[PDB]
């Protein structure tokens, strides 16, 4: 065998630097080797999401390097469409990270219940996500792992981009990989643009543009830029998807020109969504 | 299926409208409803404590 | 499709015999990301006269009337959805309705009244509705339009809520604690005897749902 027995997580998490006490509540899920819990600040009763990372899993300098980068980048962020960073601290056994809670989970869960969403809903989610990406890119941060699963939803259905594990400020394996990364041409902000393309396709079509049963065919389709937008999607959205998913990163749009595409400036664009949208189509 | 004491209407064999049904006094509805199967998940008042 | 896919998911977990393991690790099958968006918090079986009335977990309410129509009222106590015999869904308000819905509106309010103890965006609220139900002496089973199947056990006041879309099962115990599990993970890590028997029971209940129609 080749692993130490897991340490148990304290019932109360104390930040000695600020003397704050967070009562560990219910399990929220486990992402990578971290486990997340609902934590409650016992003086203020504010509730947060506590990411708990065992040090046993941070042993090599490369892993510590990684964690520290995710953290430095994320704490440098403050935007309504990015998951709020509320601090970090540590004992002998764990690194504890205090995050804005998103009780309505993620756009992946929404995708699983709804499959294809209505075009107005797509507008709403993509606009909010893109304003997020605009902020990140304006701060020279490339996310590099944008996917359904790290587009979080709060109780007002605002989108929060989280999971800065692969982020860098100007790797592991991203969900949607851009062709330039695969071809090893190096890569830049345009990578995020590609992923948004894959997300928009997915929100409107109901399935991913490239991913299939076998990983190696996915890769080929991505290199060759082989995908098809179904006929029932309208042209305006279809053209936006094609731009976003262009084989050449230099020819994908800037994040800055995304919100002025005709897909966003035409069509009904609700400014708010009810939580009912998590499970079934809205009124319209 | 014999365990089924009650079920939703099978559109094929159900009444086609509710014109035949009289609307009661709310009081009688409430009294009879108390004698109907139901779950209201009442959780008791703790009076601030 | 919902029921079929659910049946097949339940057959698969049950056939893995998840409680017949030397060492059960139920807690590894937990998936809080799959917590249900809505469930039925209350119900009244007035089906000898009007139909079945219910309340969802967001405090909206609904009634499945004995003519196979449904009327649903949102939490705002004003916005209604109506589903007619041919499943056409109409949106209206309680201030403004066809005179043919007049009795149903009154009935609905009564149910609502009996069971009771507006930002931007709320106007877009549309709810799933009750498609079928049946009751026995020990349980009630409820199937919503979003694929959720809910089983209330009367004896111990417990619930199961199953979703074929998330492939998930939520158990609500006496103490009113929600636990949500991925059924493929229950297959891998196992679950206790009590849950396993409730999953068998659920497969049986779901068969009974498919057999009525």
């Amino acid at each position: 065998p080749k692993s130490a027995p897991l340490k148990e997580i304290p019932d109360v998490l104390v930040d000695p630097r600020t003397m704050k006490r967070y009562m560990r509540g219910r399990f929220l899920g486990k992402g990578g080797f971290a486990k997340c819990y609902e934590i409650t600040d016992m003086d203020t009763k504010e509730v947060f999401a506590g990411k708990v990372v065992p040090k046993s899993m941070l042993l090599k300098p490369h892993q510590k390097e990684k964690m520290s980068t995710e953290i430095a980048i994320h704490k440098s962020l403050d935007n309504p469409h990015v998951v709020g960073f509320h601090g970090f601290f540590e004992d002998d056994d764990f690194v504890y990270v205090v995050l804005e809670i998103c009780r309505r989970r993620s756009l992946l869960e929404l995708h699983k219940r709804r499959k294809a969403v209505t075009e107005p809903e797509a507008r709403y989610f993509m606009r909010q996500t893109i304003q997020g990406v605009q902020y990140l890119h304006n701060n020279r941060v490339i996310h590099r792992n944008l996917k359904l699963g790290n587009l979080f939803l709060n109780d007002d259905m605002d989108v929060k981009i989280g999971d800065f594990g692969l982020a860098t400020k100007i790797c592991g394996t991203p969900n949607y990989i851009a062709p330039e990364v695969l071809c090893k041409k190096g890569h830049s902000f345009e990578v995020d643009i590609w992923s948004l393309g894959c997300i928009l396709y997915t929100l409107l079509v109901g399935k991913p543009p490239f991913e299939t049963s076998c990983l190696k065919e996915t890769y080929i389709r991505i290199k060759k830029n082989e995908y098809s937008v179904p006929r029932h999607i309208n042209p305006v959205a279809s053209a936006l998807i094609r731009r976003m998913l262009h084989a050449d990163p230099t020819l994908r749009p800037s994040v800055a020109e995304l919100l002025t595409d005709e897909f966003f400036t035409s069509g009904y664009a609700p400014m708010r969504l009810p939580t009912s949208c998590l499970t079934v189509p809205p009124r319209f | 299926l014999d365990d089924l004491v009650a079920e939703s209407p099978r559109k094929e064999f159900a009444r086609i409208n509710m014109d035949g049904i009289a609307v009661p006094d709310e009081r009688e509805f409430d009294i009879e409803a108390d004698m109907r199967p139901h779950e209201l998940e009442q959780e008791s008042d703790t009076f601030g404590a | 499709t919902h029921l079929t896919d659910m049946l097949q998911q339940l057959a698969v977990v049950n056939a893995a015999k998840p409680s017949d393991r030397g060492f059960i690790r139920q807690e590894e099958a937990e998936d809080p990301a799959c917590i249900p968006v809505f469930w039925i918090s209350k119900w009244v079986d007035y089906s000898d006269k009007y139909g079945l009335g219910y309340q969802l977990s967001d405090n909206s309410v609904g009634v499945l009337f004995n003519d196979s129509t449904r009327l649903i009222m949102c939490a705002d106590g004003d916005s209604l959805q109506y589903i007619d015999r041919n499943s056409l869904e109409s949106y209206l308000s309680v201030r403004s309705y066809p005179s043919a819905l007049s009795k149903k509106i009154t009935l609905l309010k009564y149910f609502r009244n009996y069971m009771s103890e507006p930002r931007e965006g709320d106007e877009l609220t549309r709810l799933p509705y009750l498609r079928h139900w049946f009751r026995t002496k020990s349980a009630i089973v409820l199937h919503l339009s979003n694929g959720t199947v809910q089983i209330n056990f009367f004896q111990d006041h417990t619930k199961l809520i199953l979703c074929p879309l998330m492939g998930a099962v939520t158990y609500i115990n006496e103490k009113r604690e929600f636990y949500t599990y991925k059924m493929t993970l229950i297959e891998e890590f196992g679950c206790c005897k009590e849950l396993a028997s409730r999953l068998r029971y659920a497969r049986n209940m779901v068969e009974k749902l498919m057999a009525c129609k």
